[PDB]
RNA sequence: CUGCCGAAGUUUCCGGAUAGCAGAAACUCAGAUCAGUUUUAUGAGUAUGUAAAAUGAGAGUUUCUAGUGGGCCAUUUUUGGUAAGCAGAACUGGCGAUGCGGGAUGAACCGAACGUGAGGUUAAGGUGCCGGAAUGUACGCUC
RNA sequence: GCAGAUCUUGGUGGAAGUAGC
RNA sequence: GCGAAACCACAGCCUGGGGGGCCAGGCAAAAUCAGCGGCAGUCAAGCGCGACGUUGCUUUCCUAUCAUACCGAAGCAGAAUUCGGUAAGCGUGGGAACUGAUGAAG
RNA sequence: AUGUAUAAAAAUAGAGGUAGGCUACUCUCCUGUAUCGUAGAAGAUGGGCGAUGGUUGAUGAAACGGAAGUGUUUUAUUGACUUGUCCAUGAAAUUCCAUCGAAUCCAUUGCAUACGACUUUA
């Protein structure tokens, strides 16, 4: 499962600098213990501020406001490829915030083959408006007179009496 | 949920390579099992995709006595028998002593016709292949490659099935009379409450 | 004849805690999730997944999303309850779940209802 | 040792010539037969005209080496019926006739002359 | 995408059916019977027509959607309209034989390049051709399966096809230049 | 004869093992429409027999017994894992064994 | 016959040595006497060595006495290198003395170091059959 | 105190009723 | 009829993989006998070089067909010829216990 | 082996049945956790009420069933078993689970041939 977790946190203060500046972080991670290990990944690559300076200071859950409306997603990913240089934006429809990374890392393994650290997540932002979906497929599960028959049916006990109905 | 001491399973719209496994398993259970119309068993991937998958096998023979090397059997039911030959440990003596609990013939002879015919839910066609995909029927392929009964058995089945069809017109005409006599029984529907 | 997948479907969940519960379908969000809902209160709103459900020939007209007090409204009026146990499917599925708190001697009095019932085949010779 | 066709090179079974093949018939065809029985007489050689169209003896007295075969009548004494199965083609009845002669009756026996002769 | 549907509206003609997983098309020509194993396609009727449809799938089944959508208007087209093709004929020096028999599906055809070989082209399945009396040398062929006429000319031009010889000096020979309806 | 059959049809399966290293102390037995990990529960402790018929005739008949008991579940389809008195002969693979409902809890 | 301890397989000089590793007694000290270890401090141009904190553990002295200066690989620098390999110097380990589960069988791979047994639980690796264990659940791929 | 030294002495085998006279 | 001796870890089927034995396979019936292009220069895809380009001289097996079968292309009227393709089946560029004869037995 | 109970078929982007003259309407499927039989001192000995039914045995059979007919159906006749329903006597101290015809040798033959065999005759 995934859970995403609220992480902010700054450096030791110095007479040099009495207050450091305090950054927040909205990712995700399947326990706590690598959000603060993620988030102090993001923060070395982006304002300097090694391990052995800085300090962690909270951890909280977002809990989904509205896991019960339907919604899509915009997904802005960097992707760290085999020559480093990928900016991705990606669409998913689904309730969560939390079920979306987990359908998002799941397609981008199968694709692109991407593992837990070539992945760095950069923006999740709920998009709303129908004109700006760019995708046809996503388009097409939200027209109202949407339809389909079942897929992937298959409606122990070995040796069934009668032929399967399959229908 | 079946420890019948014989079973026969009916195998039209099965996998090979799937009903081989569920067959080889339940004759080192200790069953009987008998699959008739063997010649009417299915393999993924279109007709071609076993066919020179066996006709490699046929380049395949000894550099000694050339009458010593592999025997590439060509019908229908070996072509199965062979599929439960090397799922079972053929060389101890468990093995050929399970291999002679299975009796793997084509068509349906009269000893079978007579009786049940189960079927297997995990090795099916419409179920555990995809809609719209390239299959093989192994009877139709092996007759290409030699055996050389195949408007014979198409003949014989076609008659066996008018009779089991007439067969069946008495049977269902029989349960038409019970079917009244179910509810003319008036016990039944006041004491139905006992779920039945 | 074909039935489909449409917005206020009524299914059965086939496939979990709630397993035969008549739940009604409320918004389609893919191809393999949806959003279900039941009048029953012990069957809360959530998302169920096709795998584990299998449809209802029952169709029931409501417009797209609506709140369960909703569903029960639209339930109530158009009564799916006892247009279900109409058919023939509920009938067997129901006395599926009778037949099996049946103790020892109650499945000992259907023997002897069906003995008062075998003797029954005096018909027209 | 280049025909293979007819290798392994062992000696055959039956003395006597076993037809394997047996000719194509229909139903719309009156009813005849195949095959028969003679012995080996010697060769010997003929003269004959020869109304051959287009070779290079055409209308000439060419010598023919030929065999004449010792045929006698042919005795039928019974019918086998056949059957069509999976397996093959297997024999569901053999019907004789009633009398046969001492001579058939010796192919049964192997001392005929000695044994009771009690065959049918 | 989930959908893909195509309809073509269906004609007079006596039978639209698509029972059986069978295309038993008949019209007022007469009745073709045909399989329906192209692809597992939805075959759906809806009054006076019949619409195809193939639901949540990808290209490599939906470029066959409209094969039977062609296929069962070119049949509605020979069950209708039906077909009538003109095969034309060059002689320069020898002509070539034609002899129409068994009602015109044995076609005996002989003195192509003034050849002994006797050329027999055996007719498609019912198909019916004949030697156009208007036009010397032209062949008219007409049926209701034009699948079945089209290709028992085009075997008809590979009857007589010319071989071992340069094709430029040597250019009579067994064409097809009408291709149409019966109606 | 259906006014009888108090115990319950099963197959012995297999001896524990690993690939190589077979452990022919402890058994596998495989009880009729026993399904799961969880149903198998229903069957832990009940006292389990291999009744075979040897040629020798001994106190007035042949039919002889080893007894004993199932002790854990074993994997994920209702198979358990049993322990007999005697440890079974390996040329009892795929026999049948009668389970018997006792000690009954139920 | 059984039990207990148990190496080096490289030096340093000149086959002989010394040291080392393994050992036997005598005799030291319960201490800061140590430690294939990590901190903090001083310096030194993230690394370098030096001293007194953490952490563990009882340390030390000589005397007299066997075996041992083979190598096979795996580790990273590395300069000379080129069609292409490669050649060589140094570090670290294994194996030599070591059986066992996997890796289909294999010493160099993955786990794990062993009295005799019972019961449980795992590593590696696996759960369609051979083969003990899900034809499990989920989502995307492929003709 | 033996399993072994192309070990010493003694006894006996397979090759074989073969090679062969 | 007489009658050795050499020799003797135990041995005796093949394929592939690390040999007769190991692993996975093919299989497997007694008991016997007789044969056996480079260099220099200009560019420039793109990430100081840079591709395609441009300028200077110098027994059997295997197809990769040698004919036969079949076609494609060619200033192929025809003959004859050239090129290309399928094609190693048979002919006229390369590789390197086995077959007989008895035999008991469900 | 402790019931040794169960025979349409085809399809799955479908199937079977329901009027009517080839159809329209309606119904059914979507597991067999179904159907089928099941008490008796090892299935006791009697009596009543309801029924012409069920059950199996001895046959006399007849129709069938050939892809291995390893079997099915209609049964006359005879008989037991009749729990169909309702009442009467018995069970036990196993007093806490153990359960004559052929064939061959010898003979003969030559179509065969190293020995064997094969082929003739006797």
């Amino acid at each position: 499962a995934l859970k995403e977790y609220q992480v902010v946190g700054r450096k030791v203060p110095t007479e040099h600098e009495p207050v450091p500046k305090l950054f927040r972080m909205r990712l995700f991670a399947p326990n706590e213990s690598v959000a603060k290990s993620r988030y102090w990944y993001f923060l070395k690559m982006i304002n300097k501020v090694k391990k052995a300076t800085g300090e962690i200071v909270a951890i909280n859950e977002i809990s989904e406001p509205k896991p019960l409306k339907a919604k899509v997603f915009g997904i802005w990913i960097r992707y760290d490829s085999r020559s480093g240089t990928h900016n991705m934006y990606k669409e998913f429809r689904d309730t969560t915030r939390v079920g979306a990374v987990e359908a998002m890392y799941a397609d981008m393994a199968a694709r692109h083959r991407a593992r837990f650290r070539s992945i760095r997540i950069l923006k999740v932002v709920e998009v709303e408006k129908k004109e700006d979906v760019r995708r046809n497929y996503v388009k097409q599960l939200l027209n109202p007179h949407l339809k389909f028959p079942l897929p992937h049916r298959r409606t122990k006990k070995v040796f069934a009496p009668h032929r399967p109905s399959t229908f | 949920s079946e420890f019948q001491k014989v079973v026969v399973i009916d195998a039209k719209g099965h996998l090979l390579g799937r009903l081989a496994s569920v067959v080889a398993k339940q004759l080192l259970g200790g069953q009987k099992v008998v699959v008739v119309r063997c010649e009417e068993l299915n393999i993924s991937g279109h007709f071609f995709r076993n066919k020179l998958k066996y006709l490699a096998y046929l380049r395949k023979a000894c550099r000694y006595n050339p009458s010593r090397g592999a025997f590439h059997f060509r019908a229908p039911s070996r072509i199965f028998q062979k599929a439960v030959r090397g799922m079972l440990p053929h060389k101890t003596a468990r093995g050929q002593a399970a291999l002679e609990h299975l009796q793997a013939v084509e068509g349906i002879p009269p000893p079978f016709d007579k009786q049940k015919r189960v079927v297997v839910p995990a090795a099916l066609r419409v179920l555990r292949l995809k809609p719209g995909r390239k299959y093989c029927t192994v009877g139709r392929l092996s007759s290409e490659v030699g055996w050389k009964y195949n408007d014979i058995v198409a003949k014989l089945e076609e008659r066996r099935k008018v009779k089991s069809a007439a067969f069946y017109q008495a049977k269902l005409a029989k349960q038409k009379k019970i079917a009244s006599a179910k509810e003319a029984s008036p016990v039944n529907q006041k004491l139905s409450q006992f779920g039945y | 004849f074909k039935r489909y997948v449409e917005v206020g479907r009524v299914v059965l969940v086939t496939k979990g805690e709630y397993t035969g519960k008549l739940a009604v379908i409320v918004d389609i969000v893919d191809h393999k999730r949806a959003l279900i809902d039941s009048p029953c209160s012990e069957f809360p709103r959530q998302v169920i997944r096709y795998g584990s459900v299998v449809l209802t020939h029952i169709v029931m007209k409501l417009p797209r999303g609506a709140r369960s007090g909703i569903v029960a409204k639209k339930w109530k009026a158009q009564d799916v309850c006892n247009k279900w146990a109409s058919s023939a499917w509920a009938k067997k599925l129901e006395a599926k779940k009778v037949r099996s708190q049946l103790n020892d001697f109650d499945r000992f009095a259907v023997m002897r209802l069906k003995k008062q019932r075998r003797e029954q085949v005096n018909v027209a010779v | 040792h280049g025909s293979l066709g007819f290798l392994p090179r062992k000696r055959a079974s039956r003395q006597r010539g076993k037809v394997k093949a047996f000719p194509k018939d229909d139903a719309s065809k009156p009813v005849h037969l195949t095959a028969f029985l003679g012995y080996k007489a010697g060769m010997t050689h003929i003269v004959r005209d020869l109304d051959r169209p287009g070779s290079k003896m055409h209308k000439r007295e060419i010598l023919e080496a030929v065999t004449v075969i010792e045929t006698p009548p042919m005795v039928v004494v019974g019918v086998v019926g056949y059957v069509e199965t999976p397996r093959g083609l297997r024999s569901l009845t053999t019907v004789w006739a009633e009398h046969l002669s001492e001579e058939v009756k010796r192919r049964f026996y192997k001392n005929w002359f000695k044994s009771k002769k009690k065959a049918f | 995408d989930i959908y893909k549907d195509e309809t073509l509206t269906i004609p007079k003609g006596v039978t639209v059916d698509i029972k059986a997983r069978n295309v038993t098309v008949t019209g007022p020509r007469g009745t073709l019977k045909q399989n329906l194993r192209h692809v597992d396609i939805e075959m759906k009727k809806q009054g006076n027509t019949i619409k195809f449809i193939v639901w949540h799938g990808s290209r490599k089944h939906n470029a066959c959607i409209r094969s039977v959508y062609s296929i069962i208007n070119n049949m509605i087209i020979g069950v209708t309209q039906g077909f009538r093709y003109k095969m034309r004929l060059v002689y320069a020096h020898f002509p070539i034989n034609i002899n129409l028999t068994e009602n015109g599906t044995v076609v005996e055809i002989r003195n192509f390049l003034g050849e002994r070989i006797t050329r027999v082209i055996k007719c498609l399945p019912g198909v019916t051709v004949s030697i156009s009396s208007a036009v010397k040398d032209e062949i008219i062929l007409e049926g209701n399966s034009l699948e079945n006429v089209s290709q028992s000319a085009a075997n008809i031009k590979q009857i007589c096809n010319v071989r071992n010889k340069d094709i430029r000096k040597f250019l009579d020979g067994i064409y097809v230049s009408e291709r149409g309806n019966i109606e | 004869a259906q006014g009888h059959r108090l115990y319950v049809k099963a197959k012995h399966l297999s001896f524990q093992r690993s690939k190589h290293v077979i452990h022919p102390g402890t058994s596998i037995v495989k009880i009729e429409g026993c399904d799961s990990k969880e149903e198998a529960q229903f069957y832990l402790g009940k006292r389990v027999c291999y009744v075979y018929k040897s040629s020798k005739a001994v106190r007035g008949s042949k039919i002889r017994v080893i007894w004993g008991t199932i002790a854990r579940p074993h994997g994920n389809s209702g198979a358990v894992r049993a322990r007999f008195v005697h440890n079974l002969p390996a040329k009892t693979f795929g026999s049948s064994l009668r389970v018997m409902l006792y000690p009954s809890n139920i």
